[PDB]
RNA sequence: GCCCGUCGCUACUACCGAUUGAAUGGCUCAGUGAGGCUUCCGGACUGGCCCAGGGAGGUCGGCAACGACCACCCAGGGCCGGAAAGCUAUCCAAACUCGGUCAUUUAGAGGAAGUAAAAGUCGUAACAAGGUCUCCGUUGGUGAACCAGCGGAGGGAUCAUU
RNA sequence: AGGACUUUUACCGUGAACAAAUCAGAUCGCUCAAAGAAGGCCUAUGCUCGAAUGUACUAGCAUGGAAUAAUAGAAUAGGACG
RNA sequence: UACCUGGUUGAUUCUGCCAGUAGUCAUAUGCUUGUCUCAAAGAUUAAGCCAUGCAUGUCUAAGUUUAAGCAAUUAAACCGCGAAACUGCGAAUGGCUCAUUAAAUCAGUUAUAGUUUAUUUGAUAGUACCUUACUACAUGGAUAACCGUGGUAAUUCUAGAGCUAAUACAUGCUAAAAACCCCGACUUCAGGGGUGUAUUUAUUAGAUUAAAAACCAAUGCCCUUCGGGGCUAACUGGUGAUUCAUAAUAACUUCUCGAAUCGCAUGGCCUUGCGCUGGCGAUGGUUCAUUCAAAUUUCUGCCCUAUCAACUUUCGACGGCUGGGUCUUGGCCAGCCAUGGUGACAACGGGUAACGGAGGGUUAGGGCUCGACCCCGGAGAAGGAGCCUGAGAAACGGCUACUACA
RNA sequence: UAAGGGAAGUCGGCAAAAUAGAUCCGUAACUUCGGGAAAAGGAUUGGCUCUAAGGGUUGGACAACCAACUUAGAACUGGUACGGACAGGGGGAAUCUGACUGUCUAAUUAAAACAUAGCAU
């Protein structure tokens, strides 16, 4: 494999000819499907003598509820979108920008620990009391999410080079759009 | 529409301060007013995008426009050769990106300022737009 | 396969090395440090093709690790250490400190200083961040690092750095009527004054520098080195920095 | 005086030419496809821990069986690792076969030209009004130069007839 | 040093930058020369000049010049001016 | 040093070429060849084939010594020299050739705000984080060298068996104290947890364009001669230009680094304990800068040919988007969408007895021609492809496979 | 139906075998420019689960109720098999001859013979 554009095409429609023969710093290697099972992380040398994380078959992530800064590490369930291929989709295979399930256990028991409200030692709950009027009721499109106990993620890391599945949960206008495309 | 795609769209690190991100790309020119009030999205942007200029200012005369996103430019120039004295009447084309702020038809006469590749041939950016 | 060179060709060494293009096929070649490469000087060349103690190859490598010559006071075994600006070369056996300012004709000599101007360099000011602890640190143009300069110094000021502590005794600005002496281009060695600054968004602002006899130049702010704030803060070599045209140099020698 | 062409002898050059001609190289469709990277299993071989136990001395309590304390050496189960051969599926892809195309050389019976060499045969077409003025385009004919028809030119043998 | 108002190209002047070696070219009695970058001075003690200078067409960068050669400008005024 | 001469004719003036003339750092060949200095030299064609020999190894006080090695050493406790071997480094430099190659290489000029970097140089890391039976006055298991037994005709082939070291491989405690966020029993206000760096994600700060009066929605605070005034402060880097430099919060990791290494000098103190401390170095280590660089990259510039006029696009051709891959950008690649891109100013195709250039020869000016070759860049190692180690190779005096040769 | 060979059999490849549908690619000399051409020569084809496109009617880039076929794309799957039986061109380079389509010796000769258009008298 190589990623030069000496194989190409010119602009203007020619043929390019041979120049040299394949170099080492044009490679050029295999892509790593990472899904969803098992965690199997393999690692591969650079051209730095840095190492590279091929991740193949993770599990667990850790993931970013933006709208409070609060972020747990919790469970993938299952891709439901990927805007480049649909067959993605249906392998269950794990690339940046791709919309999945996660588990809510680890959020809403953040959730509950530090308003004191429901999603579903006088000192302590005027802390929660105050935390709560602050604030405000969750927005209702990110409410019917956790009674069904799974919520749409986005993933923000690219789990072939880094070897970790990282993201941020949906909510706004860009859940909304989500939401009409898994419709 | 902006969200007319498969994926939503865009901007990488604005969470929804708090305000539609700008910037000026220096050397004297002004952003245009399109990208301030403007909704498009577009990566490649000088303005709006996270793409930089640096290198050489170019301009030239808009050819074809029926592209997407970019346009090539005639750069018409006269080639000196010793032995007659005379010029050559030669052209260069080019290719540029033209964001959504400008609205450019076949003929005009732009300025680009080059940036990193941002495709095969593509290595220059539309900066302003004279009629 | 593929990989940085090792050798130097004689013919396509530095110039003002004034290397014999008869004596061999090869050049030293600089390691690295004090560089850039074009341009500095190897510690081979300033011991033998300047002083000659240091015939040939073998003496001058017998001399280099005996450690007997201190570059800025630091001990140094590299036969080809690159030896660049305002650096300062002692020798403890003979008993004299060097230091190495460029003459008119663009090349390196060998300038002397007797006892108190070894005990500092000047430095032009490349490089001014935050640190990994968000603590302010400046890089000169001799790879040196300090990491706690005076908030002033914002870029291109010539700072007096101590040369057994790296601390700065005192720094001059990059402004008009500074003394200045051109490192590069065209101008290599000449010493003047700073008249004019334009700037051109681009990279390549130019600078009027104006000599003892009233002569314009110019140069880029790449090439300009600020000696002194009112008069020169070192010892210049024998012509101040001025250039005399073919007539005059050999109007000097018929005279003297 | 000069001069043209067929024919005949000698030498040389190139051209056409049956031979599905031949050779070399580049690119390329399809088929087979070594080797290797990645990857799925696989796990010989080899480590660690845990579970209660086998052999062999010194004493005490009980009506026998038995149990308790102090110090050595060895059989059987469970779990967690590393890992070679091999193996699954992609990918890079040498190589060969089979066609296609391009480029460059090269053989060929025979045919039709050119050039050169001179004391060869036959005519005398052109140079004078060259003895039918010469030349051009086209067509037909003839051993050969050439001839003839139609139209044109003067580079004509007329710068002119009242 | 921040901003506004500059018709745009060709052309000419100047400036910066623009490997060595080669070429032109300065100096020194390698016995002259081709060459080389040496050498010379004091008896010595060690003292010193040199190893120059020019060359960067065309393309690129900065500024000035405004003749010459091109192109636009107010005409269904959708023109300029506080 | 801006130059001519002979030759068509009986003679003339021309067109026009032939010949003569001179230079070549330009090759061969013939004849001849006393001396000094300097010196090219299997490119042309066969990048055709190669017997043989050599061309890449390397040790300091400062990695590992029980040589049944030497030399003087002590019964012992191990070093002065020092082999073998393990470890580290280099072997990617240099040298050779010009086969391929025509916007390709290359040259001048740009960018990396789109990246990597062994080595050199300067700085640079305090963290109660959590695992072993535990320890830090110091953890664990192997393997050479060596002894002995072989195999095959044969290799710089190696096996079985007994040891034994690490700067080879793998583990592992840490530094006080400050300050900050979270959890918090406790009538209206103790205690515990986390906070180094390295990685990934998410969020916040990283300012500054001319001034004044109103219901505040929210505590308004302080100063209250209980009118009224000030006020939620002071400070705040850089680039022409960034989401920059940098800081902070919530988490994460097959959890990187934070020294179980070596030499010299051996000195001080008091609770005299084989107690506490003390420099110079060597090697090594995270981040930042720097160095040698490398890699892409902007503009402009290449010989002949139309008996090459249309070329690219099924299967990437021009572009947009998402992702993957890469050190990184990029139709580099995978998916979806649109129909574009080049050309008479010569595209595309073909030829080169074409590597590009600095430059060589010869010229009044303008030019013609050559450039394999002492320097810079590129490519190759019988012809293609693939790959390991490594900072650096698609390496060939490395490996693997196929073809030819041997 | 036959191992290995593949016309060596024979006056002679007579007889048999081989090719064969559909889709995609590719297609020469020659030429009366219409052809040659299905030239030559290649690749795919099953089952199952899906996805998409191609319409009509009534109410105002929409909504609801109907419709039966064709094409394209993708996973999975199997002793790599799939026009699975049936059905279903062998091809190329030339020479002689007649231009071609057509016709005749019912019951041994279907041909180069006859005819034909065209030409001429
Ligand atoms: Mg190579
Ligand atoms: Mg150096
Ligand atoms: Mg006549
Ligand atoms: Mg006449
Ligand atoms: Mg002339
Ligand atoms: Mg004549
Ligand atoms: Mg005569
Ligand atoms: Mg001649
Ligand atoms: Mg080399
Ligand atoms: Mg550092
Ligand atoms: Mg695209
Ligand atoms: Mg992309
Ligand atoms: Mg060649
Ligand atoms: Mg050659
Ligand atoms: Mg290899
Ligand atoms: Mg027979
Ligand atoms: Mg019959
Ligand atoms: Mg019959
Ligand atoms: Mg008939």
């Amino acid at each position: 494999i190589s990623r030069d554009s000496r194989h190409k095409r010119s602009h203007t429609g020619a043929k390019r000819a041979y120049y040299r023969k394949k170099r080492a710093f044009e490679a050029g290697r295999q892509p790593a499907n990472t899904r969803i099972g098992a965690k199997r992380i393999h690692t591969v040398r650079t051209r730095g003598g840095n190492h590279k994380y091929r991740a193949l078959r993770l599990d667990s992530g850790n993931f970013a509820w933006a709208s409070e800064g609060c972020t747990r590490k919790t469970r993938v369930i299952v891709v439901a979108y990927h805007p480049s291929n649909n067959e993605l989709v249906r392998t269950n295979t794990l690339t940046k920008s791709a919309v999945v399930q996660i588990d809510a256990a680890p959020f809403r028991q953040w959730y509950e620990a530090h308003y004191g409200q429901p999603l579903g030692s006088k000192s302590v709950e005027k802390k929660q009391a105050e935390r709560f009027a602050a604030a405000g009721k969750v927005d209702p499109a990110l409410e019917k999410q956790f009674e069904a106990g799974r919520l749409y993620a986005v993933i923000s890391s690219r789990p072939g080079q880094s070897g970790r599945c990282d993201g941020y949960i949906l909510e706004g206008e860009e859940l909304a759009f989500y939401q009409r495309k898994l419709h | 529409t902006v969200q007319s795609e498969r994926a939503f769209q865009k901007q990488p690190h604005i969470f929804l301060g708090g305000r539609r991100w700008y910037k000026d790309v220096g050397l004297g020119f002004r952003t245009p007013a399109a990208a301030i009030e403007g909704q498009y999205i577009d990566k490649k942007c000088p303005f709006t995008g996270q793409v930089s200029i640096r290198g050489r200012i170019l301009s030239g005369t808009v050819v074809s426009t029926k592209m997407h996103r970019t346009i090539i430019i005639r750069r018409e120039y006269l080639h000196f050769i010793p032995k007659y004295n005379r010029y050559e009447k030669r052209h260069k084309n080019l290719a540029a990106h033209v964001s959504p702020a400008f609205r450019v038809e076949e003929g005009d006469k732009v300025t680009v300022g080059q940036c990193r590749p941002l495709s095969k041939t593509v290595r220059f950016n539309v900066l302003r737009v004279l009629p | 396969g593929r990989g940085p060179k090792k050798h130097q060709k004689r013919l396509s060494a530095p110039s003002h090395w004034l290397l014999d293009k008869l004596s061999g096929v090869y050049a030293p070649r600089p390691s690295a440090g004090p560089h850039k490469l074009r341009e500095c000087m190897p510690l081979i060349v300033f011991v033998r093709n300047r002083l000659k103690y240091a015939l040939n190859y073998r003496e001058t490598k017998a001399i280099m690790m005996q450690r007997l010559i201190k570059v800025d006071g630091k001990v140094r075994t590299d036969i080809t250490y690159p030896a660049g600006f305002m650096d300062v070369i002692t020798i403890e056996k003979t008993g004299e400190n060097f230091r190495l300012i460029y003459d008119t004709k663009g090349r390196f000599t060998v300038h002397r200083i007797q006892d108190e101007e070894a005990k500092y360099k000047l430095g032009k000011v490349k490089r001014v961040q935050l640190g990994k602890g968000g603590i302010p640190f400046l890089v000169t143009h001799d790879a040196r690092t300090i990491r706690y300069p005076d908030p002033l110094i914002k870029v291109n000021d010539t700072v007096k750095i101590n040369l057994e502590t790296g601390k700065i005794e005192d720094f001059v600005k990059f402004d008009t009527g500074a003394i200045a002496m051109v490192t590069g281009g065209r101008n290599m060695g000449r010493v003047g004054v700073i008249t004019h600054r334009e700037r051109h968004d681009g990279g390549f602002n130019i600078i009027h520098v104006k000599d003892a006899l009233d002569n314009t130049f110019a140069t880029r702010e790449s090439n300009v080195f600020v000696i002194g704030s009112e008069k020169p803060w070192i010892s210049l070599p024998k012509g101040k920095g001025v250039k005399l045209s073919i007539a005059e140099e050999r109007d000097r020698r018929r005279a003297n």
